[PDB]
Order: structure tokens, then sequence, then C-alpha cells
């Protein structure tokens, strides 16, 4: 899930845009 | 772009802030 990439860790927007329509 | 520990809510609106009028999932473990 995205919480265990970009909240126990530093994320991107692209991998933001993983998770869009 | 902001990505420094975003959790919960706070998560939920970067997502919003990126993907916009287009809609988006989220998921969280229990």
């Amino acid at each position: 899930g995205i919480v265990e990439q970009c909240c126990t860790s530093i994320c991107s927007l692209y991998q933001l845009e993983n998770y869009c329509n | 772009f902001v990505n420094q520990h975003l959790c919960g809510s706070h998560l939920v609106e970067a997502l919003y802030l990126v993907c916009g009028e287009r809609g988006f999932f989220y998921t969280k473990p229990t």
C-alpha cells in the first residue's frame, strides 16, 4: 500500500500517480 | 513536491493534490 512507501519512508509524486485514474 | 513522511489524512491529501479531479484509490494496514 501507499502508506508503506510515503509514511514509513520518503516517496515520489510519480509513486502517488500509481494510485490515480 | 511534498513526500516528507505524510500519513493518514496527510497522505490522502498528498494523493489528492497529485491526482486532482481524476480520482484515486487509498489503503492502510490493520
